[PDB]
Parts: structure tokens; C-alpha cells; sequence
RNA sequence: GAUGUUAGGAGGGCAAAUCCGCCGAAUUUAAGCAUAUAAUUAAGCGGAAGAAAAGAAAAUAACUAUGAUUCCUUUAGUAACGGCGAGUGAACAAGGACCAGCUCAAACGGUUAAUCCUUCGUUUGGUGCAAACCUUUCGACGGAAUUGUCGUUGAAUUAUUCCAUGAAUGCCUUUAAUUUGAGCAAAGUGAGCAGGAAUGCUUCCCCAUAGAGGGUGAAAGGCCCAUAGUUCUUUUUAAUUUAUUCAUUGGAAUUUUUCAUGUCGAGUCGUGUUCUUUGAGAUUGGAGCACUAAUACGUGUGAUACAUUUCACAUAAAGCUAAAUAUAUGUAGGAGACCGAUAGCAAACAAGUACCGUGAGGGAAAGAUGAAAUAGUACUCAGGAAUGAGCAAUUAAAUAGUACCUGAAAUCGUUAAGAUGGAACGGAUUAAGAGAGAAAACAAGUAAAGAGGGGAAUAUUCUCUUCUUUAUUAAAAGAAACAUCAGUGAUU
RNA sequence: UCUUAACCCACUCGUCUUGAAACACGGACCAAGGAGUCUAGCAAAUGUGCAAGUGUAUAUGAUUCUUUAAACAUUUUACGCAUAAUUAAUGUAAUAUGUCCAUUGUAGAUUUGUGCCCCACUUUGCAUACAAUACCGGUAAGCAAAUGCUUUAUUGAGUACGAG
RNA sequence: AUACUGACGUGCAAAUCGUUCAUUUCAAUCACGUUUAGGGGCGAAAGACUAAUCGAAAAGCCUAUUAGCUGGUUAUUUUCGA
RNA sequence: GAAAAAAUUUUUUUUUAGAAUCUUUUUAUGAGUAGAAAAUCGUGGGGUUUGUGUUGAAGCGAAAUACGUGAGUUUUCGUGGAACAUCUCCCUAGUGCAGAUCUUGGUGGAAGUAGCAACUAUUCAAAUGAGAACUUUGAAGACUGAAGUGGAGAAGGGUUUCUUGUCAACUGUGAUUGAACAAGAGUUAGCCGCUCCUAAGGGAUAGCUGAAAAGUGUUUAAAGGGGUCCCCGUCUCAAAAGGGAA
RNA sequence: UGCUAUCUAGCGAAACCACAGCCAAGGGAACGGGCUUGGCAAAAUCAGCGGGGAAAGAAGACCCUGUUGAGCUUUACUCUAG
RNA sequence: GGCCUAUCGAUCCUUUAUAUUUGCAAAAUGACGUAAAUUACUUACUACUGUGCAUAUAGAGGUGUCUGAAAAGUUACCACA
RNA sequence: AGCACAGUCUUAACGAUGGAUGUCUUGGUUCCUACAGCGAUGAAGGCCGCAGCAAAAUGCGAUACGCAAUGAAAAUUGCAGUGACUGAAUCAUCAGAAUGCUGAAUGUAAACUACACCAAUUCCCUGGGAAUAGUGGUACUCCUACAGAAA
């Protein structure tokens, strides 16, 4: 509040009568009177620096950097070891990226989705998600941040026929359109290696998007993927080698 | 001021704290603008609400190469098109009254653009099922089969946007068709130098003409 | 931001890095740039010499677009041409490339650099340097004054 | 969830809960219907009325059936005949029961109830 | 021009966050101060609106030019201004949002003002339950105005092509959006355990296009309201669908050919001067005063005073106009990486209150029993009474009894232990007391009989295991002590 | 562990001040609250992405609509800053063109060879330092029939295979 | 309201109380109503007074004015250190 | 890549390191205000991860053969009864107090002390009541001493009045008293005042200035009275002690 | 002599307060209640009193200082009502 | 320049010197110069082009509290840090 | 039924005292979205009333914690009291009716319930009969119309 901590008139009767030299509230019979008026040490004294909307809350996050983060997170999501490290219960999964047919995109009901997750082998993951409904502590509660849940599958879809409506209202599971990928969904808490479930439609569209077939409207305009500084990270194989 | 620090150039000595504004409405404002124009177009039967500008030259030494959307076609271009001012208001072409239509090349280009629009345009019957030939160089009233068939299709609104220009301009020329004769630096300096002599001559010409 | 600050390093330290003897108070030479020439003359002379005085006539409304100047050197003139196209010109002795520098955005061509010997090129521009002109003639190219 | 018309805050819902008009008070004085009756009426839950016969399913008083005496809209408590309690001075009153804790057996039929049942089915 | 309680009307005042006018400072900065700075800011007095004002060229350019307004991005911390010190500081272009035009006035129309209004009336429609609104042409009777209302936008004249027009019959079909209030709205109040009582724990079920939210005797998708989803009814505004004949009157646009080439706002511009202001600089805008113009081949502009001449561009001194844009006040929503009762609005509350001040004014302190008081202290005894106690008594719980959650520290009381010759405490090192402890601070395995648990073989045979219990052999571990070395001293 | 003892040692803390145990100043006590922040612009540092470009501005677009107030996209000469300096200023403006090679030195990282590997010669020779030449804008001086010239001076934040 | 520089001096009182003393028919005293307002008033002049306020009243604001000056300026270890 | 012990070659018992800000090893070094750096530890919130909850957590007091150089951390018992963490990683901040004649709130020592000293004085008996120096009644003694602690009225206050109850707190002692608290009751006008009249005064009309706000007030007026259509005329409030019927 | 003080019954504060509370000498910021060395030093109190606590108080009214002021004056500077 | 060691002064401003160097913002002011042409807005070619102001470079005019405020008294009425 | 030393200081235990801490939270907070003027046809503000038992903020205005109407719709309840088995008891909506005295405040006034002047006024009945001292109007400026006066 703009006027807070300063609206009162203020007075100074203590200098020449042995009371400390901070301003005092004027008046008589009210028990505010003769009390310390304002200043950051005082009751009613307000902030030392009043907060204002001048504050640099946002940031410019750069286009090339944004693209790199999405691509690299998708590549990280690829890696099986990273998926497990991220805490996904990977044991009964049957491919390194999890890829399902076109036929996924039409699935219609929460039970069918659960059945599909069980069929994949994510029953244990679904169990961890169910378990992970817990009350978030402290003042968050009073600000309507009541429960915290954990993050399981990210479903990447093209067709809108069923999956969009079906995987909606599944605790801990996220959805994204192939064009409109989100780094916040791909890497929660900035954590690399989220469990990604793709439609074949989505997977094929992805390949098109970041260069293939040269599709004029689907491709990102003259975009070029980044390349690693190290050509092959197996350093110990270099060490092992005969020349070395 | 101290050490290696540059002199400041801030103007925060005046009471700026009640003369400052921070934009938190941007993306929602953009959404509202989109919603407003979308609602308007839909209310107009989905018919175009877009305005077709003349192509006009960007000014002075810096921008003379470039060309942009202008205020309005104005009478000479409209007369060349065969369109009335009233028609120009009635249809989507941009309107004016004091933009002169200048040089031949610009006028010829804009009448061609008008002609392109005029050929393009199809006009819905005024009263529906009481079709007429009608006024202003506006198209005669559309038949019922065609207009319905056309309504189902997208409108073609490409011509509204600015056009592109020659992609390579790297063109070949044979060695014996060019020469080494030229003195461009000399030509420039001489041209500026001889301006005074010409200006004086031209003033005398202008006096003679006026006489 | 708040958790890495110098105040967090010095949190219980009284004056706290600003001098116990000093007892830290705001702008104690006077405000802003104001002590320049008077009290900060040594700083201004040593770090910003040509600051004080009045130099030159005035031009009341400059209008910077009137005198606008986008330049290229002859060195980078060939660089406006693609590699494969340039190879074709290198191969074919009988032809030269026309380059419209203004259509590529430039008005003046300056004389820094090298033009490859025995290799005609046609350069179209509003302005050329004396050196640029000399190089274009020397290599058997042509210069076109163009508006 | 999806509608942005109504608040998802704790704060508004509570205020609405305390400041209720009578129809709202009636809504949050509804009880679940008996199983064959739910099939009969095509209705999960019904607003309590004076001469209704409820069964208690919760608290220390669970498993007791009985007629409703008085309904207290203000404290949101129904009173039932066989849930008596003596007070500090030995006066007998009925224990007030929140309507969440009871399942309705025989609803009272009346013209207003008939209209409600006709509306529901 | 007076006068009228003549008949009909209007204004006044309030509210102010944003808006528009006036009028209009200083603290402050320069480390002093005077010009500059704060700042054309605050206060003052006025006017408006849901936005206002501004706006259709007396404009910008010098290009291959642009072409009403507003707004943004920018130019630009730049040209420029400045005790050229401190300091101040635009506009045009370009990219965009968004874009809308126009009419008085002269001029033109006299075998007729073709105008305008009040009062009296009168009928072709349409709603609504009813109030009542809404369309609708036709006559009077009064006035007003020629000191100029209405029509016209050079003038006729040709061909083309539209619009108003009136009557009869035909016809109001279908949807799509859009937006209100409305409704309906999935599965368990299933075992068992401990529990004051589950929404807990298990365990057997499930539902989700609803696992947002709230309430519900402890954390609820299945207890309730709600939610997601839908069924309508409401707003308007699109598409679709249907018109056909018969009838006058009038207007408009182009297009020919002739003919008319007329016109364009004065104590205003301008200039001088003064004071103010700005970017304006030998004067940018304002204002006072003095002198005071030209008529469209004029005169106003083209940022350094001037003369003399170009050329480009505009048309002042009359007027209006939607949109984008702004909004800290009132009301309504929705919010949060906000505060959590000394904070957050002064105010979580019977607070703009109490209370204080002659008055203008100044202005607080101030939330929580329990699931349930339709569980709020019954009863008895001792008391003048307050109260107290109880074999008596609610509650799961009363050192939970309404000055009721939790109940810190300061402070003070009771009991016990210690201390005590002008301080008090401390450090370092032991001591005696007073407490506490077995987790390294001893005891593996073996046999006996209790309690559990597992694995294998083809629901139960085989077999592997850990704790209690009786006693029965190991052992290791530390502390001592001496000897033995190696390092380092001292001794004779 | 707590508790007194006892030997030896033990001056009110904070504070400004050269200097406080002070006859210097503040502090009866306890609890809670209580002071280098935020914005603007700039700089160096270090990370990160790209590189002679870079940022995507206002804004548009979408099969984007609890969380979405973000995220995603942008049908080849817009603008900021950097790609050139100089200068009151009309202006002018970077090897010099016989060569796709590509300024001169001296140290100097790196490389060939000889007599695993340090080596001792040679061999090749970046950054960088110290110099040097060139050459461009300014200014002189000398000339000047204007494609202004001229070895020589001087001067700029210059330039001599771009770094932002 | 002269003196006792009386009592009082955490008062009976933010100027009281006791005793002494001046005044008492006029430039007298008292009431009520009324006038003159802040760089202003008013002043038998003392810069007096103008509501426990005066060499410039009270209220609110510019304002969180400004202060080279006074005071204060908050967990730990390690390193270099004037 | 095998070392030891216990058994009776074979059984049993212990161990068996490869995480670059990392592990092993060696030597040197170790002062410190103002000041600079790094490593830490804690608080509020956020994302993330995987847990803790009424077979009682947080919180709080007292502790612990506890761990850490340290800030701290961890834990026990007691109280307590609802929400609590993240060291896995990383963001963010109204983020760490002994002190400011700090702010605010509570509280002590000073201390059962200073003190309850203006104003000549009370006694006896009785009654009431739980209880009487200071309530009531009586008897005495006294005092105020008509410039009265007596009557009346103005200002100002406002049910303080009065009866009937009455004693939680108040009535700076006591208290049954009360100007405290509770329930009621009560102020009667042709003639008494106000009300009316004008004054010192104030506010306006008429004007005129001033951007307005205001500054002025018959002063460049076509204006309330009496008359058989004529003759006169600025208004208005202002005295509870002037004038003023009874 | 009165009224107080005094003692009881009753009611019942405040200022002040780093921690405190015997000296002497020494050194020391050059005059110590605490420090070093000496003298010494044995509970608890009641009534007083003024040697000390460089006693209490009020951010030295004195003096000096500030590129803080304010008041006043002139033939100080710059204006200005008249 | 004075036998040596002394004999002196920023920015802004004013002023006079100096220039085949410049500017006053769409243009011009020598000079219609020199040629041709002749219906005319002809066509070439020319280092030297009005008043006034601004610059640029070089001095001088001064600041002696001399690395540069345009600045007298007074307070025993006084206040504050 | 004995025995303690006192006082002062310290320790532990247990209480008083106090209101911190912790936990809440129908409140604040900032932002975004959305609509957005009232008044002589008497606003805002202010008084004075009005509850069965009723003081208060709240609510309402002499018909006064509501009247009527609509949509919900069976209770109400501290006591008394009022209804149901659907214009009743309860809510919400709220368009009809009602809205004291004031206040720009406007008949002259104002520390006044003081004071003018012109209309006397209202109801009931079907073209008449009854009641009541009651109720209105009458400010200042402007405008249009009319009037009778003044060129």
C-alpha cells in the first residue's frame, strides 16, 4: 500500500524531556498518542523499502536458447538411465523412448488410459502417483496451494480425437501438442529425463518439425539443430585404445 | 562520480514516481484485440473487414528505394480504374482526397492494382433475389449458385500485404559489353560543383518562362 | 538474488564493509556530476578530458536520414555473392557478375581490401571511393553510378 | 474446474457456506436415499423434511434408525427421536446430528415433495 | 428594454480514481548563490464523461516523395537548449495498433420561404397480464423568421444506371453462432484393527469427459453441496429461406456536348513592443498593449537577422466527428512464489468507533473453549456472603469452566539440596557430593521347549530360518603392571 | 552430566577516540518487531547461446484456453547496437594490383629433422611485447590549369584478414 | 501582587497557600454582546499579547524536505590483510 | 587381488577401497582492527524428488556416556493435540539482533517505603447490619456567625434530581454510605421568561469589480406601505441584564 | 505550644537503577567502588544525617564549529510595493 | 630575448589578426563570364560571387582568497546541528 | 509424637504471574478482467423516529428490522407469539406501493420547531353527499410563448 506507514501526522515532544528522537504520534487521550509513529523499527512503521511494481519480475529468454532447451530436454528424455534417475519406475517398459501407434490418439476414457498404462507396465508408476497426493505444508494452504503431486508420463500427441480428453484428469500425467512443446512440462523443477510417451504420428511429426522433408509451414523457419562439442563421450574407450 | 565510471544521463530528478507505468496487460490486451476483430468479422457474415491500400513510395534519400501502403487511391487513380469515390467507400479500397497521384509509373502501378482488385471482387446482391447491373463500376449482382459456392471457400486476401522484390540480382554480363572508361568520383564532385552554375541559369529560365 | 549478496557475507559487522571510521553517509562531495572541474577536476581530466567548453557551429535541425550512409568495402563486395555462383564466374572468363549494392542495402563502396586479379565485376552504387574506383578499373570491372 | 465464473478459493466457498439463503440451507441439509428408493426415484440425495425416517451411519449413535423430530437449519443439525441426551442439570434434549451422518429411509410425502420427486425423476 | 406566483420549460448542488480548463508555489539541486533546478509539479477555483479532449491540412518533405486524428515501437538522451556549470531536451521519417468522414459560411434558386415551432387534434402499425411504450399521415388554429429559414454545390444538355416510392396477392422457413439465468449430473458411508468419533491404518471392491473447490465429530473421487459433462429456456446477429404482379411520383451517380470560370471567414493575421513560455536559437507558443493588412497568378509555410529573386507545398482568422488509447474512485468478478493478528488497509471486531482537541482537526486498544454446550458446571457440605471443598459431576480431556487453544521469557511463591568474614560470575585443573546411563563400554556358538516366520517338492508333505525362555563351553575387548624394542631426554 | 569447593589466573560491555576499567558517552529487566534495498542506466567479471551479425520491438498467428497472466509460431532489404574511421564543416575515407598470393623486424607458443625419452644442436616462427614501415581523415609547409597535387613534417579514440 | 529571595518546591497548585503590602470615585472595576487574524492583528513599548502554543499561533500538506554532522547498523569457520 | 582367527585337508567367523572441488602420501605454514574473498549453518516461500501424520507430529520445558572446531545438528523424557520435512536439485526472499535516551508490550529492584499535615473537636448511648472512629437516631460538646459551608438566580453541565432496591468494581481509609450500580417516577403558563422591537453589530438585494474564489454594500434601481387609478418606501437577521401588556 | 515526624491498623505511588557498593597508595586517558601492593575484613538490622557515589535532571542555554538557520541594520549585492 | 636561479593566470565571453579551408538546412545574389545556338524554360563550358551572423586557428582584454563564487554589517531577542 | 536455625545468595523440582511462541483466519493485499453519474420528478450529507419483550451497529421511514409482487416455499422460537399438510410460517428476487423533518434547499428565518402571503382543504357515492386549521403553491438566474404598459 502506497500511503501505508506514513499517513499519520507525526510529532516530536521528547527532545528536551528525555525520550528517544524517533517521531511520535500527536494527540491526547488516545493510546496511540506519544507512541512511536513510523520508521521500520516501529509498530505501524511499515517496510524499510516499500515494495513496488517497479520490480524486475520477468526476463527475456532468447529464441535460440529456448529452442536448444526444448531439443536438449527431448534428447535427455530419450536416455533410459536418465529416466530412472529422474525417478520414473522404468522396470517393465519395453523401449527406450516409449512409442505407441497412431491408434493411441483415439482412446476415450480414464479406465482405458489406466489399462493402457498397466499394459505398458507403468502400474507401479501409477501407484507412486496415487501415493504422491500429499498436503503441501505452511502458508501455501491459505493461498490455495493445498496438495502437491508428483510428475509421471508426458504424453506427446498429434491427433485430438481421444487422448487429449482421456489423459486429461489423470493425476501426475501431462499432455502436449507436437508443435506446441513446453520445457516446463518436459523438465519439471528443471529436472532432465522425464518419461515421454509418443504417438507414431507425434514422433514422425517431430522429425519433420526440426528439419525433415522441408515442410514450409510445419518446419521452424531456417532452424538448425545444435551439435555436441565432444564427438563421442566414451573417454575411457579413447584411453583404452592402442595409439593412446 | 568516481573512478572509471562514465557520466550518467538519467532524468529521475523530476518526480517520476507518479509519472511511471508498467505493462502487465500485454498478452491479455492482445487477446482482447484478437477477440474484438474476430467478433466483428463474424458479425459481418465472415466477409472481409480489411482495407486495400495504394502502393506508395517511402521518402527522402534513405528510403526512396522502398514502397509501402499509402492513405488512399484518390481521384486520378480511381478515374483510371473506372471507379467512383462512392464506390471506393462502398468497397474495401482505401480512400483519400488530397494525396496527389504524382508520376506516371506510380499511377500506372496503382491503377493495375485497382484493376486486379476490381477483377477479383464479387459483390453480394443488395436486397437478395432482386439482382441488378448497378452503379459505380462495382460488379453486377452475383447469381445464387455461385455466391453460395464462393461463400463455402476461403477469401483470397494475399494482395493486401506488401509484395517482395527480385531474389538474386547477381546477373551475368559478357566482358566485351562493359567498359573501363568511367570516372565516378570525378563525376560526383563535378556534379555538386556545377550545381551553382545551373541553379543561376534555371532561375533565369524560370523568369523567362514566367514573362 | 538476495541470498548471494555482500550484505549476506557481512551481515553482523556494524558499518559492514563501508568503513567503521568513515561511518558511511550519502554523496559526501555533493550530488551527481556536479563536483566536476571544481572538486573532481582530476577525475574528469584523467578519465573524460574533452568534456568542458564550447566547440563548433550549430546545425539547428539535423535530420539524420538526409545524410544517411550505409557503406561496404570492396573486400566484402564479393561476399555479397554466393560461393557456387562465384565459382561459376571464376570458371567462365567470358562473363562478369553484376552486383547491385543498393538493392542489397548500401550506398557507398569504400577501398579497404583486395579484389582478385584478372577478374571483372560490375559494381552498381550511389557513391564510390577514389580507391574503390581505382580497384574496379584496375581489375577490369565496371562501376555504375545509380540512383 | 474449467469455468472461470466461480472462485476456486477456500475463502469464497466458506463465506457462502456461512451466509446461506434458505434454498442453499435446504441443499446442504440433503441426505442420501435408500438403495431401492434411489432406483425408484432415479435420485441420489434428497432435502430433509419434518416427518422423515432416517438411519444414522456415523458417530457414537451409528446404526440407530428413527423419525426426525425437529430440523435446525441454523446449526445445520437434525434431531431424531431416539438420540436423546441428558444435560448438565439432567434435562433431556435430542442430540443434533449433521445431515452428512444419516441415510434417509422413508421420506415424508407432501405436495412440495411430490413436485421435487417429479422434477428429479 | 422594462414588468408579470401569466402558460410551458432549463440551470443551481453533490460525487472525482482516470478526463478537461483556468489560477498557481516552495522545500529541493548546484556540496555557497542570484540565472537555471523542483516545475508549466503540489495546493486553490471551475467544467466533463464512461472514456474525455484531439481530428480531415494556412501539414511533412526536397524523395522514385508522403498525405485527418489517437496509441505503441523508435528517432533519442540525439539535433538543440544551459552561470554551454549544475543541468534540460524535442520533431520528422520507418515498423506497427487502428483508421471515417464531413458542413456551416460565402457563391447559386423570387409569376411568390420551397422554412420553423407551440397549442389543438386525428389514424396505418406492433408489443405487455397490466402499467405503458413504440411506430404513423393528416388537417387546422396560433405564433417565429426575410436584419435570411429551407433547398442547391459551377450552369444547362445528352445517353446510361441505380435508389427512394404506393397497391394487391405471396411469405416469415430452417439452422448456426453468441450470451443469461436454469436444471439434471459417476461409485462403498464394504470387511477387520486400534480409536471420543474416520475422511486413519489395513484389506476386499469400484468410478472418473467429475482425482478443481468447499462443507462434513482426524487426511474423502465413491458422505453432502459443488465440479466435468449435458438438456433446455434467455440475449442478438449471422447465414439459409420466397416473393410475384400492377402504380405513380421524386431523387441520385456516371457519361456526352455546350457554357461559368465566379468563389475561399479583419482590430483578425501581420509587425512593433512588453511580460510569460519553449527546442526556438538576432523570439517557439501564449498574453497585454501600440501600429494595423492583402484578396486567390492572393498570402501562409520551407527552424540565423535582412534585402532582391526562385521553386515546392498548403489553403488561417467559422464548425463537428466513431475507433484503437487512459483509468489508484463506486460496484462486480477472478488472482497470488503476498500478510498471518506488534503483520496486513487506521480498522479480521458494534472502527473511522471509542477517546482527545475551542475548532480546523487528531484518532486507538480490540479475534480463537469443545466434535458437540439441544454436553456451559447439577448435587452435597462448610460459609453472613464471596467463595472453598467433596464419597458428589459433564466431557476423550476441566493445572479444557467463557478474563476458557497452545501458554515461552522476565517475575514471584512452595519443598528439598547446597553456599554464605566488604561483592557477583568466569577461565584453566582436579575433588567430593548429587543425579543419569549399558548403544563399544564382556561372553559367539551347543543342547533342551515356548512364540513366530519363510523357501522347496507333487492344499500339504519335505526343508530353511529370528526372537523369548532353562545351563553350557568358548572367546575377544579395554584398563592396569612389568619386560622387550625403536625415537627422544635427564642422570654418573 | 549437574554441584559446590580448592590452587593459579580473571577490571562494565557496546561505542566513538592515537588512547576507556574509567571521574568519556549508551545500557533497570525480559519478550516480540527492528537497519545496504529496489528501479533506471553503465562497467568489469564469469557463465551461456550465436557470430559479421545479433536481439525479435510494437504486433500478428494458432485445432492456445482450470493451472494458459505462459508456452508455441512469425508466408527473405524495419529498428537498436556491432560490421570505419576522421571532422566546426561541404565532406573525404584503409597494402596497390604486378598477386586466391594475402606489411617489416626482434624475442616468442607450436612443428621437421639430426646426433624410447629429458636432451644438445638445428628446423619451422601464433598469441603477445617492443619497435618499424606503409596508408586513410585532420593540420602544416612546398606547389597549384580544378580527377587538386607533393618526399617532408605533424595530428586522430585511426588502419594494416572483422568481434561483436 | 511589594516584601518576607516566607511556606510549598514527586504541590492543595505545570505559579498554589500564608503573613506583609499596593488599590478603593475614576485615565475606576465587572458582566454580556461585539470589532480588528498570522510577517497579520492588536501593544500606557516589555518584542508585549493573540486558548498550559510565539523574535512570527494552531491545523494539514509539499515531505520519507535537507543534514560534509550525532547515534545505531543483526549466524559461524577459514584465507590474504591496511 | 586373498589376509587373519575359530573349528574338525575340509567346515565356521570377520573383512575384500577406484565418487577429480576424489583418494592415498609428503613437507612447509598457522598474528590481526578497518577491509576483501571462500567454505558453511539457519529462517519464509516456490518447483522438483520420497517421505513423516493423531499406535499423537509440530510446538513448548527439562535433559542426552550424542554428533559437529563452530553456527548448529540429532535425539530422550515431560507437556502438547495438528499438520509436518527434504542435505535430491535449484530458484526466490519483508532471511538471522544484546545493545539504536531502539519501537511495542509486559515486568522488577527502589518499597509495604514516600505518603494519605489547608480548613480549632468530638464524646456517650441506642438502632440497623455479617461487620460500625468516620451509617442512622437521640443526648451532650462544639463550630459557620448574615462579605455565611444560608437563600436565590446567569453561564456551563444534563437526569447528576426523586422514590424504591442495592453493594462485582468504584466512592485514593473503612463503608451497611453515596453525586457508583439497578428498577421506576418526575419539570403542567393568555398574565414568568424566551418568543417581539430596534442598537452596537452581522448577512444580503440593487450595483460594480475580480478567471473564478471573493472584495465591497444605494453607490449610475422600471422594487413594501397608505389612499377613488393615485400618494409614499433598500431589505434582512442581531440584546434570555436596553425597550417591551397582562 | 500547635501541627508533623515517630509506632500501630488501613490504603499505597514515583524519580532513580552497566554491575555494584570499606579504605590507602601506586601506576593508568596524567583525581579509582572494583585494577596491582598494602591496610584489612564476621550476620541481621531500627532511628537519623548529608562526606562520597566526579548523586538525580536536560542531548552545555556559556565558548568554539557548520559553505544549518532565524531575527535585525545599512551609503553590502539583486530586486520590489509605493 | 635579458650570465644563471624570480618577474605570473582556465572554461565561457569579448576583440583584432589569419584561410585557392567552411556553414547559415529545397534554391539563387561574380556574370548571362566564355563559346556556340537563336522559333526557346536552347545547348555546352568556366578555382576565385550580396549585407549580417556562425565557425576554425592565433593572440590580447582577468580572475593576487593567484587549478578561477557577482557578495557588507549585526544578535546581551535568538534557535538548531 | 518429636526434630530443624535465622536472614541473604545459588541449584533442581513443582506452581503462580505473564501473554510470547506455535496453530489457525467469513479479513487485509496487490494485480488482471468487467461495467460505471446522482440531483428541484428534491441527490449526497445530517437529524429525528420506527422491534411484542429492543440499547447498538445493522435494517427500515409515520403502512417504519418491512408493505405488495414474483420465484423458492414449512417452519418460527432467548422467552412470549405466529403457522402448516399450498398468495398463510420461512427465505431470496424485487419492477408495484410507500419513502417523517431537513439538506443545493429554494416563502422570510435560524443557538428559534419563529414568521409571512395566496389558494381553505380532503374523502365518499353516481350527477350529488359527507368530513377535517388540514394541505399545497409563492426563492434566484435563464429561455420560449402570451399579456397589458413604455415608440
Amino acid at each position: 500500500k502506497l500511503g501505508a506507514g506514513y499517513e499519520t501526522s507525526a510529532e516530536s515532544w521528547g527532545t528536551g524531556r528525555a525520550v528517544a528522537r524517533i517521531p511520535r504520534v500527536p494527540g491526547g487521550g488516545t493510546h496511540r498518542a506519544g507512541q512511536g509513529a513510523f520508521g521500520n523499527m516501529c509498530r505501524g512503521g511499515g517496510m524499510f523499502n516499500p515494495t513496488k511494481i517497479w520490480r524486475r519480475w520477468g526476463r527475456k529468454v532468447n529464441l535460440k536458447e529456448k529452442r536448444y532447451a526444448v531439443c536438449s530436454s527431448i534428447a535427455a528424455s530419450g536416455v533410459t538411465s536418465l529416466v530412472l534417475a529422474r525417478g520414473h519406475r522404468i522396470s517393465h517398459l519395453k523401449e527406450v523412448p516409449l512409442v505407441v501407434s497412431n491408434d493411441i490418439e483415439s482412446l476415450s476414457k480414464t479406465k482405458e488410459a489406466v489399462n493402457f498404462l498397466v499394459s505398458l507396465g507403468l502400474k507401479d508408476e501409477v501407484n507412486r502417483l496415487v501415493k504422491s497426493k500429499k498436503i503441501r505444508a505452511g502458508k501455501g494452504k491459505m493461498r490455495n496451494r493445498k496438495y502437491k503431486i508428483r510428475n509421471g508420463p508426458l504424453i506427446i500427441y498429434e491427433n485430438d480425437n481421444g487422448v487429449k480428453k482421456a489423459f486429461r484428469n489423470i493425476p501426475g500425467v501431462d499432455l502436449c501438442k507436437v508443435t506446441k512443446l513446453n520445457l516446463l512440462k518436459l523438465a519439471p523443477g528443471g529436472s532432465i529425463g522425464r518419461l515421454c510417451i509418443w504417438s507414431e504420428s507425434a514422433f514422425k511429426k517431430l522429425d519433420v518439425i526440426y528439419g525433415k522433408i522441408h515442410e514450409k509451414k510445419v518446419t521452424k523457419k531456417n532452424y538448425i539443430l545444435p551439435k555436441s562439442i565432444v564427438h563421442n563421450p566414451d573417454i575411457y574407450r579413447i584411453i583404452h585404445s592402442d595409439k593412446v | 562520480v568516481a573512478h572509471n565510471n562514465v557520466l550518467p544521463n538519467v532524468h529521475l530528478h523530476k518526480w517520476w514516481q507518479h509519472r511511471v507505468r508498467v505493462n502487465f496487460s500485454k498478452n491479455i490486451k492482445k487477446k482482447k484485440r484478437r477477440l474484438l476483430r474476430e467478433k466483428r468479422r463474424k458479425a459481418n457474415g465472415g466477409t472481409p473487414i480489411e482495407k486495400l491500400h495504394p502502393i506508395v513510395h517511402c521518402p527522402t534519400q534513405r528510403y526512396n528505394f522502398r514502397t509501402r501502403l499509402g492513405k488512399g487511391f484518390t481521384f486520378e487513380e480511381l478515374k483510371g480504374a473506372g471507379l467512383t469515390p462512392r464506390a471506393a467507400q462502398t468497397i474495401g479500397i482505401c480512400y483519400d482526397k488530397r494525396r496527389k497521384n504524382r508520376s506516371e509509373e506510380s499511377l500506372t502501378k496503382n491503377v493495375e492494382r485497382l484493376l486486379k482488385y476490381k477483377n477479383s471482387l464479387v459483390m453480394i446482391p443488395l436486397k437478395k433475389n432482386k439482382a441488378k447491373k448497378g452503379i459505380g463500376g462495382i460488379p453486377a449482382d452475383a447469381d445464387k449458385n455461385t455466391i453460395k459456392e464462393f461463400r463455402n471457400k476461403k477469401p483470397l486476401l494475399s494482395i493486401f500485404k506488401k509484395e517482395k522484390n527480385t531474389k538474386p540480382f547477381y546477373e551475368t554480363i559478357e566482358v566485351s559489353k562493359i567498359d573501363k572508361e568511367f570516372l565516378a568520383y570525378k563525376t560526383l564532385r563535378r556534379a555538386k560543383l556545377a550545381e551553382r552554375r545551373k541553379n543561376c541559369r534555371q532561375q533565369k529560365k524560370d523568369i523567362k518562362f514566367k514573362s | 538474488a538476495t541470498r548471494f549478496k555482500k550484505n549476506r557475507k557481512k551481515r553482523g559487522h556494524v558499518s559492514a564493509g563501508h568503513g567503521r571510521v568513515g561511518k558511511h553517509r550519502k554523496h559526501p562531495g555533493g550530488r551527481g556530476k556536479a563536483g566536476g572541474l571544481h572538486h573532481m577536476r582530476i577525475n574528469f581530466d584523467k578519465y573524460h578530458p574533452g568534456y568542458f567548453g564550447k566547440v563548433g557551429m550549430r546545425h539547428l535541425n539535423l535530420l539524420k536520414n538526409r545524410t544517411y550512409c550505409p557503406t561496404i568495402n570492396v573486400d566484402k563486395l564479393w561476399g555479397l555473392l554466393p560461393e557456387e555462383k562465384k565459382k561459376e564466374f571464376s570458371e567462365n572468363k567470358d562473363i562478369a557478375p553484376v552486383i547491385d549494392v543498393t538493392r542489397k542495402g548500401y550506398f557507398k563502396v569504400l577501398g579497404n581490401g583486395k579484389l582478385k586479379h584478372n577478374q571483372p565485376i560490375v559494381v552498381k552504387a550511389r557513391y564510390f571511393s577514389s580507391v574503390a574506383e581505382k580497384k574496379i578499373k584496375a581489375v577490369g570491372g565496371q562501376c555504375i553510378l545509380v540512383a | 474446474k474449467f469455468n472461470k465464473q466461480k472462485s476456486s478459493s477456500r475463502r469464497k466457498m466458506r463465506k457462502a457456506h456461512f451466509t446461506a439463503p434458505a434454498g442453499l440451507r435446504r441443499k446442504i441439509m440433503s441426505s442420501k436415499l435408500s438403495k431401492e428408493l434411489r432406483l425408484k426415484y432415479k435420485t441420489r440425495s434428497l432435502p430433509v423434511r419434518k416427518d422423515d425416517e432416517v438411519l444414522i451411519c456415523r458417530g457414537h449413535n451409528h446404526g440407530r434408525e428413527g423419525k426426525v423430530v425437529k430440523i435446525n437449519r441454523k446449526r445445520y443439525k437434525i434431531y431424531v427421536e431416539r438420540v436423546t441426551r441428558e444435560k448438565v442439570n439432567g434435562e433431556s434434549t435430542f442430540i443434533g446430528i449433521h445431515p452428512s451422518n444419516v441415510v434417509l429411509t422413508k421420506l415424508k410425502v407432501d405436495k412440495n415433495r411430490k413436485k421435487i420427486l417429479d422434477r428429479k425423476a
